[PDB]
């Protein structure tokens, strides 16, 4: 890749600079280069990878929704709205495929600790979910099942190996609940998962330091925010 | 579209 | 160019869609394609061109300033900060060179009405000013004089051909005053230009409709904002 | 850096 000649440590340093500069495409390219060095990622490095791509795909998702809404209104002016929505959609799919490619080659298979493996399987579920948001053809069901499968494996590991307040476990459950609500069209499963996750975390907060308490309650509030909208 | 809360940067 | 096969009208339509989607790099590419069709631009099209590139270069300028500040602190960790600041700087310079290239080939020379010619000469001054913000070498003085020359020609036309409330004239004077203050290191010239511009516009507001009054006073308030910080 | 007001989108 175009980052092949740069040192791993320099790529990490520049990813952190890119984050400070709000240059998220650069940040993602630097972290992709770091992954392609072939070494496992530390906790901080995994978070840099995720933050970078989350910001890139987030811009694409927001743009796609704007264009999709305009397109739907135009169907209630020529091919241009569809063409441009398709252009953004294809770039979004490309980013998701890139992330999934990094996870499959070879981040997941080398991830043995729960904190790394759950993190990567959650990401796999997330990027299949972003693909599902735009999917319409004969593969939509298979994309949805790929998201479900990744989230389910992550859930199974997280429940065996992490406390119920673990922020990775909490963010996984949050995202899987949203998958249920609006991708799988299982709102009851979404509500049940969010409630059970919130309540089991509540009951474990007493074990935490002040700093860990803050980390866990931040994500618990996101579960509550969704439950308030859903019930 | 109404977007629900998911983990990490709310970048969309 | 990569837009050579797309119709002019479709490029304009897609630039407007890209604006709604906050996809400013796309918006700029579509408008560059539209310019390269070789026809003059309407008022709305000129504004699409300017808004697109202003958003692109604005992100680059903000990132450059973050990195420059980090670099300056590091000089009061290796080559990475300088390298990455240089990377962003080179991309920023590339965008400015692209805009200047469109103005020189051939937007300015075909612009005969005051509204178009002043608009383009103001843009020329602006993009040389953005180059000047990052310039350090033996060409910095020449870049500054190129900005000055373009702004001065625009000013001369605007004072002969436009009323003192004309929003193009006002935004030109605003930007030229900022050029004076912090590029030419002429704060007194900046203050004098901003004051005279504000006062002459004030005295012409009585001629305007309610809608034109709103357009002019919006820019007058920017002049006032700067004068408040400068005096 | 303190940036002064200039015309158009305040995109930086
Ligand atoms: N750059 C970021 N946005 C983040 C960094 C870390 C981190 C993880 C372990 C150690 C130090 C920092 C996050 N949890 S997010
Ligand atoms: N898309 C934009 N950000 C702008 C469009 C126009 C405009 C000019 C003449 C006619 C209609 C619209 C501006 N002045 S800004
Ligand atoms: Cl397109
Ligand atoms: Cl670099
Ligand atoms: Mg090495
Ligand atoms: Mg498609
Ligand atoms: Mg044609
Ligand atoms: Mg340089």
């Amino acid at each position: 890749g175009a980052m092949g000649s740069m040192e791993r440590a320099s790529l990490i340093q520049k990813a952190k600079l890119a984050e400070q500069a709000e240059r998220y495409e650069d940040m993602a390219a630097f972290m992709k280069g770091a992954v392609e060095k072939g070494e496992e990622l530390s906790c901080e490095e995994r978070n840099l990878l995720s933050v970078a791509y989350k910001n890139v795909v987030g811009g694409q998702r927001a743009a796609w929704r704007v264009l999709s809404s305009i397109e739907q209104k135009s169907n209630e002016k020529g091919p241009e709205v569809r063409e441009y929505r398709e252009k953004v959609e294809t770039e979004l799919q490309g980013v998701c495929d890139t992330v999934l490619g990094l996870l499959d080659s070879h981040l997941i298979k080398e991830a043995g600790d729960a904190e790394s493996r759950v993190f990567y399987l959650k990401m796999k579920g997330d990027y299949y979910r972003y693909l599902a948001e735009v999917a319409t053809g004969d593969d939509k069901k298979r994309i949805i099942d790929s998201a479900r499968s990744a989230y389910q494996e992550a859930m199974d590991i997280s429940k065996k190996e992490m406390p119920p307040t673990n922020p990775i476990r909490l963010g996984l459950a949050l995202n899987f609940s949203v998958f249920h609500y609006e991708i799988a069209n299982s709102p009851e499963e979404a509500i049940s998962l969010a409630k059970t996750t919130f309540d089991e975390a509540m009951a474990d907060l007493h074990t935490l330091s002040e700093d860990s308490y803050k980390d866990s309650t931040l994500i618990m509030q996101l579960l509550r925010d969704n439950l308030t909208l859903w019930t | 579209k109404l977007m629900f809360k998911t983990e990490g940067p709310d970048s969309d």
